[PDB]
């Protein structure tokens, strides 16, 4: 079955979007159709995965005669899921048998006729808290437009036949002919592995039918689900044949457009105009300058001034394309801590041709760049800084990528009155270098690292996260794995590499409970017990 | 002429009833030493302040100065007829005075605070380089106190007044 | 002559502080006088008679010293102290003023901004001319250069800015084909080149500086360059005269409503002094800007708006000039020369006159015309001030009668006359040399304060070939 998501205009832009649908993936809104102007632009429909809004339709007679079932995904406004409102003689809803989520509400519609009389109890399900019909078994039309009563388990509207193989519209979901609770799991749990595995027979949920691949342009959901387009925390990843919605690492990519390319081609500097453009972005695209005319305001560009709370927008960014001129910051500010998350400045384009990521003429005590990993294309100048300590620590070699990358670093604070005023790098830091006073802005970790933070050394035999040391950092053990004293705790990540388990532990892994209930292979449930030494044995 | 600023503090006492000639001086009553022509005349210990110079008829005249807690005042100049000082000479009813310093400037007279000489609507009264004529003198109205000096500088800072007295 | 020596010859004090001016007389004087001048003004009587000061002066100053030595002293230095100070003896002709002490305010560490211009151009229809304004005290990289136009008979029109930190220049639509605008990072000094020059860019072009909240802040000295061969805001008010004390108001109509769409409205009116460069004086549309006392204090919203000086007073002569930014091209109206109505007359005043340039060993005539008081009764004395000099004194003539006293410097080619019938004296100088060059100022001599209390506005002289 095909899928969907001025009065002339209006009538014509819903006549092409539900002219071939069989069921609707959204809300079918029928609103402001002009009198004597729809004719069968919609009448196949069958499901309404959504609200049914139908208002305003100044039309005789919207036939709406195949929707089965409106799902209820949304509602109106609150448990409006049927919206004959404000509106038409005769609306034949002789299919629609149960509307699983939402009421229906009926008001302002005088010349609606005939659909008082319809047993709207059958059609709704237990909503009836916001049942709203105040504007004999039939749908008007006259004759053979019923309302076919049947409600006054996987099978919603009716039952062609006490199978479940052969219902009307599946209550959940339809896998190919039965009507199943839910789709076939995409992980399946083996008690030779002791872990879920990808399921072969395992379909993806598309809408309200399972769906072994999701077609069109439908990304797979983190719970199953084939939505249309990625959320907001999540992000647009093709590992199969399928696209899946990857969670966002944090901030998801949103390449903006910086200061000179774009929208913001001809901006002098982060005006407060410029800035809140640019919240919520990562990979700026093109420089990104902060001048003095942007923390002065400006006339001539008719630009207020920005205030020094509103540089914290571009935290942010992740990335830079051209270059990142920050030559100007608010003075209450002792570190560079709008930039602080950038990883990697690009620098296609140079300021003046030369300079990638400069901070001139600043009063920053340190660059607090600390996740500055790689300045790719341009040199570096950071001078004028007169209270800029911790700089010239950072091994510049390391971080830049081309070999004709230079360093102008100059002028700052006294690396001799930098160490007087015990200005220094924490004593946690290796000799790389060190991007402010305090240990989490280390170039490098002499030890170990737990996160940026650059600790003495991991919690290996003693310490409350209990960490077990790889690559010179500490990762947190997993939950399961209980602290050991003797010796470490957990020999690495997973629950299937730790000395002790704090709960029981199933075959090689070390779980909170043993695995009790879940679907396994040949659609069985798997449920464990657990021994005196907390050995988790199948059923 | 009325005011003491100036060091101008000797002054003479136009109140007497018989036709004695008294001398005041203006300064913080503690001891007043009287000088005529430079020389001492008399030391008044407290009581009496007012030096009496005699009877008008006798023709009174020198440079009288008095002093106190402070320095000499200015000169007096007394000239009864009834330093280079100013020359008074009498051509029967004219009254000629000379100006003591004329250094060639405008000089300008004034008599009791009022400038004379000036104008030329005075037949009586023509002034010609340092020397103030006085035609058809009146003693009762024009005598007082007569000073000289240049245009742009203050009266008060003349070296000394002179007093006129002249019966003619 | 008495010589006066006045120390120091400049001094630097914050404000706050006490600032002590000696004078010294080479031999005693009776009295000693003090006067404030301002840059560009003519001196103002302070002191009177080594310990009195004049009317207005505040109880801040103080004079004191007898002899040779004269003391003059500032309780608490202001920034509207900036003046030169000289001290005149009167005790003998011809009446000696001292070399001046010029008083500046140290505090204000932070370099002034001071944007000069390169000036005096003059120029043939159909040339090209490129003006300079070398940016000095700031950073020339942070700040526009906006650059403004004032034709004669014509209010301001701004003539397109340039970023001197990008070259990245905007202009003028009367100007979009002919003028053309660079930046010189380097020596921090912007240029500015109109081609095609016609009979109509005869004017004065001076360069800005657009700051945070108000466009032109701090102009540049203002280059006239002569070559011969939009929303509309208008002025109510015209060439206004008011009272001096009486409150004056000038209103300004706009073509359309000035209300950005940011929310501020970028209305202003600049107030430029006869001779000088504007200087903003309400930075929006009710705000005044910093260093302009609380007389100005404007009002209006909408599409009108209206200034009302709390008092006009002396300073405030000059054609305000309201300008109108919230649109694309910034406009300004035609301003309203708010003069005094006395002028000339009214309280005592002298109007100086005759000025202007003359060829060496010509004639030139100066006339002092006085008014609100007796005229033979005060003796008009002259006084010429050369560019970086002291007052030197020239002579003086009594009205009513007749003497003049002059200096031996210009006794035997200056020649002083008085018209009592128009209560004028006049000033007539014989075979002028480049020396003669300078201000000549009229002042009032009276002799019951022994000083110059009311002085000309002075008259330039200018011997050049």
């Amino acid at each position: 079955k095909k899928v969907c998501q001025t009065f002339e205009d209006h009538f014509l832009s819903l006549q092409r979007m539900f002219n071939n649908c069989e069921v609707v993936l959204g809300n079918l809104e029928i609103t402001y159709v002009q009198r004597n102007y729809d004719l069968s632009f919609l009448k196949t429909i069958q499901e309404v995965a959504g609200y049914v809004l139908i208002a305003l339709n100044t039309v005789e007679r919207i036939p709406l005669e195949n929707l089965q079932i409106i799902r209820g995904n949304m509602y109106y406004e609150n448990s409006y899921a049927l919206a004959v409102l404000s509106n038409l003689k005769e609306l034949p809803m002789r299919n629609l048998q149960e509307i699983l989520h939402g009421a229906v509400r009926f008001s302002n519609n005088p010349a609606l006729c005939n659909v008082e009389s319809i047993q709207w109890r059958d059609i709704v399900s237990s909503d009836f808290l916001s049942n709203m019909s105040m504007d004999g078994s039939c749908w008007g039309a006259g004759e053979e437009n019923c309302q076919k009563l049947t409600k006054i388990n996987q099978c919603a509207a009716g039952c062609t036949g006490p199978r479940e193989s052969d219902c009307l519209v599946c209550r959940k979901f339809r896998d190919e002919a039965t009507c199943k609770d839910t789709c076939p799991p995409l992980m399946l749990y083996n008690p030779t592995t002791y872990q879920m595995d990808v399921n072969p027979e395992g379909k993806y949920s598309f809408g309200a039918t399972c769906v072994k691949k999701c077609p069109r342009n439908y990304v797979v959901t983190d719970h199953g689900s084939c939505v249309r387009a990625c959320g907001a925390d999540s992000y647009e990843m093709e590992e199969d044949g399928v696209r899946k919605c990857k969670k966002c690492e944090g901030p998801c990519r949103k390449v903006c457009n910086g200061i000179g390319i774009g929208e913001f081609k001809d901006s002098l500097s982060i005006n407060a105009t410029n800035i809140k453009h640019f919240k919520n972005c990562t990979s700026i695209s093109g420089d990104l300058h902060i001048l003095p005319v942007a923390f002065r305001g400006d006339s001539f560009t008719h630009t207020p001034p920005l205030d020094p709370q509103e540089l914290d927008i571009l935290k942010t960014v992740k990335e830079i394309t051209g270059f990142l001129l920050i030559q100007a910051w608010p003075e209450n500010r002792t570190d560079l801590h709008a930039f602080e998350n950038l990883e990697i400045i690009r620098g296609r384009t140079k300021q003046h041709g030369q300079f990638s990521l400069a901070v001139v003429s600043l009063n920053i005590t340190s660059l607090g760049l600390r996740s500055l990993k790689e300045i790719s294309d341009g040199d570096v100048i950071i001078s004028g800084n007169k209270n800029l300590c911790y700089a010239n620590t950072i091994n510049w070699k390391k971080l830049f990528g081309t070999s004709g990358q230079k360093t102008k670093i100059i002028s700052n604070r006294g690396e001799n009155s930098c160490k007087a005023t015990g200005q220094v790098c924490h004593a946690l830091c290796s000799p790389e270098g060190c991007w402010g006073p305090e240990p989490r802005d280390c170039v490098s970790c002499r030890n170990v690292s737990r996160g940026r933070e650059c600790v003495d050394k991991c919690n290996l035999l003693e310490g409350e996260p209990r960490e077990f040391v790889e690559n010179s950092e500490c990762i947190q053990c997993h939950p399961e794995c209980l602290p050991q004293a003797m010796n470490i705790t957990c020999t690495g990540r997973g629950p299937d590499n730790c000395i002790q388990c704090a709960h029981y532990i199933d075959g090689p892994h070390c779980v909170k409970t043993c695995p009790a209930g879940v679907m396994g292979e040949n659609n069985t449930l798997v449920w464990k017990y657990a021994d005196a030494g907390h050995v988790c044995h199948l059923c | 002429m009325q005011s003491i600023k100036g060091n101008h503090l000797v002054k003479v006492y136009d109140y007497q009833e018989d036709g004695s000639v008294l001398l005041t001086c203006d300064a913080e009553a503690k001891n007043i030493t009287w000088f005529k022509d430079g020389k001492m005349i008399g030391f008044l210990t407290e009581d009496k302040k007012k030096w009496n110079l005699g009877s008008n008829a006798k023709d009174p005249r020198g440079m009288y100065q008095c002093k106190g807690s402070q320095n000499k005042s200015k000169p007096l100049q007394v000239y009864y007829r009834m330093q280079t000082p100013y020359k008074v000479s009498i051509s029967g009813t004219t009254v000629i005075l000379t100006c003591p310093q004329y250094p060639g400037s405008e000089i300008l007279w004034q008599h009791n605070d009022k400038n004379i000489g000036g104008d030329e609507d005075d037949k009586n009264i023509g002034s010609d380089e340092d020397h103030l004529s006085l035609k058809e003198f009146s003693e009762l109205e024009q005598s007082g106190y007569y000073v000289c000096y240049p245009r742009g500088s203050k009266p008060e800072d003349a070296n000394f007044y002179l007093y006129l007295r002249a019966r003619v | 002559d008495i010589q006066m020596t006045q120390s120091p010859s400049s001094l630097s004090a914050s404000v706050g502080d006490r600032v002590t001016i000696t004078c010294s007389a080479s031999s005693s004087v009776s009295y000693m006088n003090w006067y404030q001048q301002t840059p560009g003004k003519a001196p103002k009587r302070w002191i009177y008679d080594t310990s009195k000061l004049a009317s207005g002066v505040p109880s801040r100053f103080s004079g004191s010293g007898s002899g040779t030595d004269y003391t003059f002293t500032i309780s608490s230095l202001q920034p509207e102290d900036i003046a030169t100070y000289y001290c005149q003896q009167w005790s003998s002709n011809p009446f000696t003023f001292g070399q001046g002490t010029k008083l500046q305010i140290t505090s204000g560490g932070g370099g002034q901004v001071q944007l000069v211009q390169s000036g005096a151009e003059v120029k043939k229809p159909g040339a090209s001319v490129k003006v300079s304004c070398k940016a000095s005290g700031y950073t020339f990289t942070s700040y526009w250069m906006h650059w403004v136009r004032q034709a004669p008979g014509q209010g301001l029109e701004w003539m397109g800015n340039i970023w001197p930190g990008s070259g990245g220049t905007n202009y003028a639509e009367k100007f979009k084909n002919r003028v053309t605008m660079t930046r010189d990072t380097s020596i921090s000094t912007a240029y500015m080149e109109l081609s095609r020059l016609r009979s109509d860019d005869t004017a004065v072009y001076y360069c800005a500086r657009s700051g945070g909240p108000y466009f032109f802040d701090y102009w540049g000295q203002g280059t006239l360059v002569t070559v011969s061969s939009d929303i509309v805001m208008t002025q109510s008010p015209l060439s206004l005269p008011v009272t001096p004390g009486e409150p004056a108001s000038i209103s300004c109509r706009s073509s359309q409503n000035i209300v950005h769409n940011n929310g501020i409205t970028y209305l202003e009116w600049y107030l430029q002094k006869p001779g000088q460069s504007p200087q903003l004086l309400i930075y929006k549309v009710s705000d005044r800007f910093s260093g302009v006392p609380d007389r100005f204090s404007g009002s209006g919203s909408g599409t009108d708006f209206t200034l009302k000086i709390s008092r006009v007073e002396a300073e405030d002569v000059g054609v305000y000039y309201c300008f109108q930014g919230s649109h694309i091209p910034p406009t300004f109206g035609q301003g309203t020369k708010v003069e005094i109505k006395s002028g000339g007359g009214g309280q005592v005043q002298l109007v100086q006159s005759g000025g202007g340039v003359v060829q060496p060993g010509r004639s030139l005539r100066l006339s002092c015309k006085a008014s609100g008081y007796t005229f033979t009764r005060y003796t008009m004395h002259w006084v010429r001030q050369a560019p970086g000099k002291g007052l030197e004194w020239i002579g003086y003539i009594n009205p009513s009668r007749g003497y003049t006293n002059y200096n031996q410097k210009v006794k035997d080619r200056f020649t002083i006359s008085r018209d009592n019938s128009k209560n004028t004296a006049f000033l007539q100088m014989d075979s002028l040399r480049p020396e003669d060059t300078g201000v000549y100022f009229c002042a009032r001599y009276y002799d019951d304060h022994y000083s110059l209390d009311y002085w000309g506005q002075g008259t330039p002289v200018t011997v050049s070939s």
